[PDB]
């Protein structure tokens, strides 16, 4: 296969962070 | 915030719900992941234990016992403690690893004589039903007085792996009824489980509760009651989920998206960016 | 080291009917693995109202920034956000001619629904994701439920008259109704092409063309292994 693209570095949800 | 993180209790939690939710035929597949994204096997041994058995119990995981030629089933019904369960066709305890899904150590089991007959009657009549309605069916029975009352509980497992084509299947049926002439209730769970995942992720889960009824004159006799019972409602069972597959392809799948725009032709996309 | 495929392949195996559980408790056992779990494995969409332009709007990972995700049509964040990720003002251009496009698509094949675009920026190109959700009406008993998710990366080239397209989609299918029967998951397929940029077959065409013939042949698969090998299956269990 191949990767899907990727977003640029976004804040995490709440919970997480 | 640190107060409220997930405790190491959460974790092995989450971990031993996660193996109970293996498909049929890959519960090594899934403890593999489970085991390294907890990467605690001494807090997965204490935390998750009782999940490798409550996998296999509620699975009906059929088991051969060296020395003796049909299968059993791990169930619920047969869980005699110490890690140790019951063939009460051959009437022998034995012990099992619920993670190599190996059977050992068999001794003889001492057998409560009053459902001795009735419950071979039925055992005997539900071998040939499942042999004859299965392609590689297996099969339990157990005889037990259940708040003072002789009951029958009959188990059927059969499954399909083929891991190599990316699925596997099982059914299981449980049925039950108590020795109460002239008519029994009887009460009965089929289940089905499918797992596809060549290249996606799909599974049919279905579970049909079942009363009817049962009349009790002699052993032999309702032994083959309780076979029609049970071939008309698992045969009715499977008509009926075939009729709703139907259903869902022509009717539920076919509203949700056309084939083709009503022009019958696909779409024209010099068009679509048109004023 | 492997935990990002062990947890790739453990939602591989669990059952689809809890992904939204099952993957937060996953990224519970595991939190380092939160942003590439977010981003790689595909949730039902859900439907957000833009009270602005009074319009619904499908929210998965793509439009999500923190606790908050972005509208196509006024392209604001809900709840509000003043450090969020935008797509550049050209892109942004591109990214309403593309909401138009696919909401026109959607109704030619779905006659209802909702749908979604959403584009963003990278070095030598751009990507985007086209989304379709549609529930069925309940008839006959049955609930049921499809999502599209078709991730798109254009590489441009030199010449700017051919890009290179690379294209992941997913649908998602999700039929319930004797008893209970719960016949529900997704696939996933890719493919990758080279395809001419004209001034008469622009991004947008040339995405629009591999969405819908990849998802033509989607529905024809989801036929396929829903309807056929799943029942197969069963018929073979006895």
């Amino acid at each position: 296969s191949f990767a899907k693209p990727k977003m640029p570095g976004r804040r995490l949800p709440g919970r997480f962070n | 915030d640190f107060e409220d993180r997930v405790s190491d209790e959460e974790k092995v939690r989450i971990a031993a719900k996660f193996i109970t939710h293996a498909p049929p035929g890959e519960f090594n597949e899934v403890f593999n992941d489970v085991r390294l994204l907890l990467n605690n096997d001494n807090l997965l041994r204490e935390g998750a234990a009782h999940a490798f058995a409550q996998y296999n119990m509620d699975q009906f995981t059929p088991v051969k016992i060296e020395g003796y030629d049909d299968q059993v089933l791990i169930t619920e019904h047969g869980d005699l403690g110490n890690g140790r369960f019951l063939d009460p066709r051959n009437k022998i305890s034995f012990k099992f690893d619920h993670l190599r899904k190996e059977a050992s150590d068999p001794q003889p089991e001492d057998t409560e004589s009053a459902l001795k007959q009735w419950r071979d009657a039925c055992d005997s009549a539900l071998r040939a039903y499942v042999k004859d309605h299965y392609p590689n069916g297996f099969c339990t029975v157990y005889g037990k007085s259940i708040d003072g009352q002789q009951t029958i509980i009959a188990c059927i497992e059969s499954h399909q792996f083929q891991p190599k084509n990316f699925w596997n299947g099982r059914w299981r049926s449980e049925w039950k009824f108590t020795i109460t002439p002239p008519t029994a209730q009887v009460a009965a769970v089929l289940k089905i489980q499918v797992h596809y995942y060549e290249d996606g992720n799909v599974q049919l889960v279905s579970h049909k509760d079942i009363q009817d009824s049962v009349q009790v004159s002699s052993d032999v006799q309702t032994a083959k009651e309780f076979i029609k019972i049970i071939e008309n409602a698992e045969n009715e069972y499977q008509t009926a989920i075939s009729e709703n597959y139907q259903t869902m392809s022509d009717t539920t799948f076919k509203a949700l998206r056309r084939q083709l725009p009503v022009t019958r032709t696909k779409i024209d996309w010099n068009k679509i960016l048109s004023y | 080291d492997q935990q990002l495929d062990c947890a790739l392949d453990l939602m591989r195996r669990l059952p689809p009917q809890q992904i939204e559980k099952n993957l937060s408790d996953l990224i519970d056992l595991v939190p380092s693995l939160c942003e590439d779990l977010l981003s790689s494995v595909d949730q039902p969409l859900k439907i957000a109202r833009d009270k602005v332009v009074g319009k619904d709007y499908l929210l998965c990972d793509y439009n999500r920034d923190g606790d908050s995700y972005r509208s196509p049509w006024s392209n604001k964040y809900d709840p509000p956000l003043e450090d969020g990720a935008m797509p550049s003002a050209r892109l942004r251009k591109l990214e309403v001619e593309a909401n138009n496009a696919f909401d026109q698509y959607r109704d030619l094949y779905f006659e209802g629904g909702v749908s979604s675009v959403y584009l963003w920026d990278l070095d030598h190109g751009f990507a985007g994701v086209i989304l379709i959700k549609k529930a069925g009406d309940g008839s006959k008993k049955i609930k049921g439920c499809w999502d599209s998710i078709h991730v798109v990366e254009v590489q441009e080239k030199s010449s700017g008259r051919t890009a290179h397209y690379k294209l992941t989609s997913t649908v998602m299918l999700w039929l319930q109704t004797s008893g209970t029967m719960n016949l529900g998951g997704s696939l996933t397929r890719q493919m990758e092409k080279d395809e001419t940029v004209s001034d008469s077959s622009p991004h947008i065409a040339n995405i629009g063309r591999l969405v819908e013939d990849m998802e033509n042949k989607i529905r024809s698969t989801l036929n396929e292994i829903y309807f056929g090998k799943t029942k197969d299956i069963v018929n073979g269990l006895r």
